[PDB]
């Protein structure tokens, strides 16, 4: 079973420095052409970087002079060093295996990707807020209930309903930017009226940049005023 | 007696790089001028030597190393370059002495749906030293289970076709190499220019 | 430099359909070229290398073709779950170019959506501002309008909307809309709602409270 998994993404400042790493599993990395590709938001691929096994090293024009990739043998993990760092290198960086030149291949194994922002920007973390279910638990249908994600920087935000146990119906919204420049996300899931009193709801937010992790339990309204 | 470059540049059939073809070309007389003022070839860069000065020289042996490569990669066939070609097939030194010759063979050595005869080595674990030439065709091992002579699953066949098209962009047809080594040991210079 | 025109740049199609992506090289590349199929969130999966090889674990509905300059990725019978951006690359040479892409949507037929109205949380009150949510679940098509209401009066320039991908098993879509007030600006109104057009309901459906449960 293949894996790899990038880290060390995050929000910096622009002229900044970051280090992405690539930890690999069920290949060797020392042993093949590894690369590193990004997408900015909303946009297309962009391949960055290569790492041949014998060691020789290529880039893209748009990093040139500025990043420096590397692998260590023994952490069986690839690195991607950025300097000078640019609001246009904003975007979500993968490592994957294979070349893009000769190799008819391509890229056949890729990780989740870490997403960089490139941002004069504070981080702040998220509040989190129950979207209680309306309808009461002995109307025989369908209930609505959620969390809302408000004010934080920069992206991402995950969000999970019970630990991951509970995924049909969940509907998590992409976020949007508020003119505070704070982004605000809502995460909703369709459940059984009568299930309201039988099972609980949590949600679980997690947002990395600020290491805020918050599990909401959303319950219906009480008559308490 | 004139030494045999006719048969080393005018071969019907080229070497893949990966197994590049030497000639030892020894006694016998050699007008480099010939060669380096021909209009047939699109190359031709000395190192080490005056390409106007090569037939006043005397050297104890000469060597004609010949294959095919992309049109993009004859670049790599020079000292101190990187690469699938300079990296994995065939390496020239720091101290090289000797010429670099190269022309466009797209009507010899392409052909309509591909020509798969040409190959050249994708996977390798390390560079190799200069002059040397592998030959292997082991399944290559990419992850820490054995290979078995199966191709499979991070078990590469460590040697690829180029598949030159006619159709292909100039940079990716394919071009006839022919690399000379000029060599001089203790002992008396056999390989002369016309004096 | 190779450029790699991808055509078209979106496309709807029915479930069972026949789906014909094309990529154009500007010079002849052979067959260095891959397909790619990325989903909402995910990293892009190969599909096909060496222009025609399946890679695998790949269904049989996907298929490539060509050779040299012009290259096909064709789903012989499109599935709901098929929705995505699919990319060609070229692999002949560096930066290794993707095409622009493709984004395949599935034609469906007409869903109403199911509407939904949360008032603000008492612990968000405590802070100062009030969130109004409305939320439009599983319908299609795409185009639905969303008008706010606080006591009749229809608000413009506080509210924000987002929408899913599109499902991918029933192919709909949902959207959440937020309207945003100061606690003080909540606290002077009775009657929030918002009121749903959509091509599925022969009139629009209006969901609503009143602020304090009245
Ligand atoms: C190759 O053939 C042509 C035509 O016969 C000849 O003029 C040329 O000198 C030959 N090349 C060499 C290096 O002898």
């Amino acid at each position: 079973e293949v894996q790899l998994v990038e880290s060390g993404g995050g929000l910096i400042q622009p002229g900044g420095s970051l280090r992405l790493s690539c930890a690999a599993s069920g290949f060797t990395v020392s042993s093949n052409y590894m690369s590193w590709v990004r997408q900015a938001p909303g946009k297309g691929l962009e391949w960055v970087s290569v790492i041949y096994s014998g060691g020789a090293t290529y880039y893209a024009d748009s990093v040139k002079g500025r990043f420096t990739i590397s692998r260590d043998n023994s952490k069986n993990t690839l690195y991607l060093q950025m300097n000078s760092l640019r609001a246009e290198d904003t975007a979500v960086y993968y490592c994957a295996r294979g070349d893009v030149s000769g190799y008819r291949y391509g890229l056949d194994y890729w990780g989740q990707g870490t997403l960089v922002t490139v941002s004069g920007a504070s981080t702040k973390g998220p509040s989190v807020f129950p979207l209680a279910p309306s309808s009461k638990s002995t109307s025989g249908g369908t209930a609505a209930l959620g969390c809302l994600v408000k004010d934080y920087f920069p992206e991402p935000v995950t969000v999970s309903w019970n630990s991951g146990a509970l995924t049909s119906g969940v509907h998590t919204f992409p976020a949007v930017l508020q003119s505070s420049g704070l982004y605000s996300l809502s995460s909703v899931v369709t459940v059984p009226s009568s299930s309201l009193g039988t099972q609980t709801y949590i949600c679980n937010v997690n947002h990395k940049p600020s290491n805020t992790k918050v599990d909401k339990r959303v319950e219906p309204k009480s008559c308490d005023r | 007696n004139l030494c045999p470059f006719g048969e080393v540049f005018n071969a019907t059939r080229f070497a893949s790089v990966y197994a590049w073809n030497r000639k030892r070309i020894s006694n016998c007389v050699a007008d480099y001028s010939v060669l380096y003022n021909s209009a047939s070839f699109s190359t031709f860069k000395c190192y080490g030597v005056s390409p106007t000065k090569l037939n006043d020289l005397c050297f104890t042996n000469v060597y004609a190393d010949s294959f095919v490569i992309r049109g993009d990669e004859v670049r790599q066939i020079a000292p101190g370059q990187t690469g699938k070609i300079a990296d994995y097939n065939y390496k020239l030194p720091d101290d090289f002495t000797g010429c670099v010759i190269a022309w466009n063979s797209n009507n010899l050595d392409s052909k309509v749906g591909g020509n798969y005869n040409y190959l050249y080595r994708l996977f390798r674990k390390s560079n190799l030293k200069p002059f040397e030439r592998d030959i292997s065709t082991e399944i290559y091992q990419a992850g820490s289970t054995p290979c078995n002579g199966v191709e499979g699953f991070n078990c590469y066949f460590p040697l690829q076709s180029y598949g030159f098209q006619p159709t292909n962009g100039v940079g990716y047809q394919p071009y006839r190499v022919v690399v000379l080594s000029f060599e001089l040991l203790h002992a008396p210079a056999t390989v002369c220019g016309p004096k | 430099d190779i450029q790699l025109t991808q055509s078209p740049s979106s496309l709807s199609a029915s479930v069972g359909d026949r789906v014909t992506i094309t990529c154009r090289a500007s010079q002849g590349i052979s067959s260095y070229l891959a397909w790619y199929q990325q989903k909402p969130g995910k990293a892009p999966k190969l599909l096909i290398y060496a222009a025609s090889t399946l890679q695998s674990g790949v269904p049989s509905r996907f298929s490539g073709s060509g050779s040299g300059t012009d290259f096909t990725l064709t789903i012989s019978s499109l599935q709901p779950e098929d929705f995505a951006t699919y990319y060609c690359q070229q692999l002949i040479s560096y930066p290794g170019t993707f095409g622009q892409g493709t984004k395949l949507e599935i034609k469906r037929t007409v869903a109403a959506p199911s509407v939904f109205i949360f008032p603000p949380s008492d612990e968000q009150l405590k802070s100062g501002t009030a969130s109004v949510v409305c939320l439009l679940n599983n319908f299609y098509p795409r185009e639905a309008k969303v008008q706010w209401k606080v006591d009749n009066a229809l608000q413009s320039g506080n509210s924000q909307e987002s929408v899913t991908e599109q499902d991918s098993k029933d192919s709909t879509y949902s959207l959440s809309s937020t309207l945003t007030l100061s606690k003080a600006d909540y606290e002077k109104h009775k009657v929030y709602a918002c009121e749903v057009t959509h091509q599925g309901l022969s009139s629009p459906v209006t969901k609503s409270f009143n602020r304090g449960e009245c």
